[PDB]
């Protein structure tokens, strides 16, 4: 076989590449699609929407 | 053995083992905080002139 | 709706068919009654006709 | 703020009588960590002991 993973979102809103620093000195890494009012989730911080 | 498999915890942003995992009844307390506060003051009132 | 055994049995009800219910629940210091989970509440109206 | 007389949240005074029942799991440290927020994950593999 070859095999292939499929998604039908249908759908395109704008996102970004986001890098964060915790004050500890934590660097975790994740994409938030801030077009939506998604929440992804990490350790205590939570970031969402954008224009 | 009879048994569905190991426990991990991953509790936001966080992957930790747990030696006993479980629920249990405990004994506890609670507190209040008393509402309302009250306000009263003198204040300076005059007349210039009336229309 | 027509007894209400809380409050003295059944008798006659001086108003036409009031209806009947719980409610939300104090609980604490601050009603006194030193138990942690709410309190129902139960509750009648009259239509009535003084003169 | 207090539980068992152990300190969870230092605060004002409290009252006492309470059951108290949330989900727990212990890490090998002094203080029991208690969620609501919680995903746990369920592995099993082959090792010695579980034999």
């Amino acid at each position: 076989g070859i095999i292939w993973k499929v998604s039908p979102c249908a759908a395109w809103v704008p996102s970004a590449v986001i890098e964060l620093t915790m004050p500890s000195g934590e660097v975790r890494t994740f994409h938030p699609m801030s077009g939506i009012p998604t929440q992804v989730f990490k350790g205590v911080s939570v970031t969402y929407l954008g224009s | 053995v009879h048994k569905p498999g190991e426990v991990v915890v991953s509790y936001g942003g966080m992957r930790v083992r747990p030696k006993c995992y479980g629920f249990s009844r405990m004994m506890a307390t609670m507190e209040v905080n008393p509402p309302e506060q009250r306000i009263g003051q003198c204040t300076g009132c005059h007349l210039e002139c009336i229309n | 709706s027509n007894s209400f055994s809380d409050d003295w049995a059944g008798k006659m009800d001086r108003a036409g068919l009031g209806f009947s219910g719980c409610s939300d629940g104090c609980g604490g210091a601050a009603c006194g009654c030193f138990n942690a989970a709410p309190s129902c509440i139960f509750w009648r109206k009259w239509v009535e006709n003084p003169h | 703020c207090k539980i068992d007389g152990i300190v969870f949240n230092q605060c004002e005074g409290e009252s006492l009588p309470q059951p108290f029942d949330v989900a727990w799991m212990d890490v090998g440290h002094s203080h029991k960590i208690i969620m609501r927020e919680h995903k746990t994950k369920w592995v099993q593999e082959s090792s010695s002991k579980d034999f």
